[PDB]
RNA sequence: GGGGGCGAGCCCCGAGGGGCUCUCGCUUCUGGCGCCAAGCGCCCGGCCGCGCGCCGGCCGGGCGCGACCCGCUCCGGGGACA
RNA sequence: CGUUGCCCUCGGCCGAUCGAAAGGGAGUCGGGUUCAGAUCCCCGAAUCCGGAGUGGCGGAGAUGGGCGCCGCGAGGCGUCC
């Protein structure tokens, strides 16, 4: 992302209510890759990403 | 019991009416100002028209300048009890709208011409 | 048989991260209109809020089976709709020349309607029994009324519906009505409500006057209090008791 | 060619004949099926396994 | 608030079960798929066959569960201070 | 069969609108022709887009296979998918 210094990734999630598939821009943790899964919530499981 | 699927509440969509007029708001309709007359002013008799008159088979007209090439190959048509093949307008430098009318192929220039008056 | 080997289950798992949610009704969760999110939100500040008594007073309004009553007795003394008007007329004109024309016959007894012919007929004790609709839309037109009409010693009820109030008269709502008289037939039938509308209204105005009344919780909120009484309560009565 | 000439080109021009013509690659159509299937077949393995965990207690 | 129950803590228990408390609302090995309902249940219109037709068949629909009930602020966070 | 009126049924968007003769943006080229115009006029070859209802025509869909008869045989009919 210009002006950032950061990275960013395309992670895509699917709607829970339409079927769409949504899509966000997360800021990298450092170790994320693509064709990872990053899971997300409560019990979200404790690693990276 | 008819539930709300969604969170949205968008506006109903409400019945409305055709006009009805109680009275007509202009008296009579406007009578048409681009007749076949006042279409085509009158024709070319310039060099260079005569010359595409002989050798081309079409007619050089100055026109109205609201007119389409549609209603000038409609007035041509009424007035010289003709057929055109294609109309190929221009504006003069001038303000007046040329069109060059190219009759078709069946019908001559030539004896046209000397129909409405000039050659 | 009848039954096919190929027709099967299919159920769908409507868990978390599973198959895609059903439509469930979700009328809580709208984003309404801003007029229909105010009007809503109006009664809960009512409700909120704490309602000094003038204003609660309206609240207590008429019970079912007495209010049918009332309206029965009222259907008797409906006052004349357009028509009925003309023809009460024109009946006169034809009599007085024709058979004999007297002129002033003798008129029967009717409701009386809004706010202002009423209080100058609740001040000069010409009314029997007073009904006030509950719902007057700025309060402020019948507020004193109910005060009034225990100076004078009127009975008064609060009906519900300014609307069935206005339906009697034949307009689309009025506030307030009245009888100032009754037909003899009628008379015991009156006379038996206004003793049993007096015993609930004016015959305790003091407890009326006292009685404040909004200052309810939302029910998220009271639910939320009475678990932090209830660890409070398990927190000292199991143990020594 | 230019997006818009596809329009005047016929449907044998503009895709292939596969499942995910003219979408997708080949390989990684050949890995989709067989990711989705090895997938599939472990959801049975872990739905047995569930279903004996719970006959056990 | 109840249902549901695989289960765990507690209480009761007649070992069948019941109640309270937790727990879920059930998805973590893979760069797949995933909507517009199957299933059950109750109704009706027409047509046909048994003829007693909410009996049976053929064709076509509707509602309920599936997808608990009730509620007063959409959810959070502040808040009588900003 | 259209056309419209009503009833049900479905529908996220995302901001009305303006903003490029050098950004994006389907499809035209050769020869001839004028005192001055030509990818624009004439000749000749093309081409895109929109329409094409009643569908203007072919071709594709599609013309198998079974069984049963009759026929010397090519085959014809009956009936099943
Ligand atoms: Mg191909
Ligand atoms: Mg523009």
């Amino acid at each position: 992302d210009p002006g950032r210094g950061a990275p960013l990734a395309k992670v895509v999630f699917r709607d829970p209510y339409r079927f769409k598939k949504r899509t966000e821009l997360f800021i990298a943790a450092e170790g994320i890759h693509t064709g990872q899964f990053v899971y997300c919530g409560k019990k979200a499981q404790l690693n990276i990403g | 019991k008819k539930i709300r699927t969604s969170p949205t509440f968008r506006r109903p969509k409400t019945l409305r009416l055709r006009r009805q007029p109680k009275y007509p708001r202009k008296s009579a309709p406007r009578r048409n100002k681009l007749d076949h007359y006042a279409i085509i002013k009158f024709p070319l008799t310039t060099e260079s028209a005569m010359k595409k008159i002989e050798d081309n088979n079409t007619l050089v007209f100055i026109v109205d300048v609201k007119a389409n090439k549609h209603q000038i190959k409609q007035a041509v048509k009424k007035l010289y009890d003709i057929d055109v093949a294609k109309v190929n307008t221009l504006i003069r430098p001038d303000g007046e709208k040329k069109a060059y009318v190219r009759l078709a192929p069946d019908y001559d220039a030539l004896d046209v011409a000397n129909k409405i008056g000039i050659i | 048989k009848v039954v096919n080997p190929l027709f099967e289950k299919r159920p769908k798992n409507f868990g978390i991260g599973q198959d895609i949610q059903p439509k469930r009704d979700l009328t809580r969760f709208v984003k309404w209109p801003r007029y229909i999110r105010l009007q809503r939100q109006r009664a809960i500040l009512y409700k909120r809020l704490k309602v000094p008594p003038a204003i609660n007073q309206f609240t207590q309004v008429l019970d079912r089976q007495t209010a049918t009553q009332l309206l029965k007795l009222a259907h008797k003394y409906r006052p004349e709709t357009k028509q009925e008007k003309k023809q009460r007329l024109l009946a006169r004109a034809e009599k007085k020349a024709a058979g004999k024309g007297d002129v002033p016959t003798k008129r029967p007894p009717v409701l009386r309607a809004g706010v202002n012919t009423v209080t100058t007929l609740v001040e000069n004790k010409k009314a029997q029994l007073v009904v006030i609709a509950h719902d007057v839309d700025p309060i402020e037109l019948v507020v004193f009324l109910p005060a009034l009409c225990r100076k004078m010693g009127v009975p008064y009820c609060i009906l519900k519906g300014k609307a069935r109030l206005g339906r009697l008269v034949h307009r689309k709502t009025c506030t307030t009505v009245a009888f100032t008289q009754v037909n003899s037939e009628d008379k015991g039938a009156l006379a038996k409500l206004v003793e049993a509308i007096r015993t609930n209204y004016n015959d305790r105005y003091d407890e009326i006057r006292r009685h404040w009344g909004g200052n309810v919780l939302g029910p998220k909120s009271v639910a939320r209090i009475a678990k932090l009484e209830k660890a409070k309560a398990k927190e000292l009565a199991t143990k020594l008791g | 060619v230019r997006p818009k000439v596809l329009m005047r080109l016929s449907k044998t021009k503009k895709h292939v004949s596969r499942a995910y013509g003219g979408s997708m690659c080949a390989k990684c159509v050949r890995d989709r099926i067989k990711r989705a299937f090895l997938i599939e077949e472990q959801k049975i393995v872990v739905k047995v396994l569930k279903a004996q965990a719970q006959s056990q207690k």
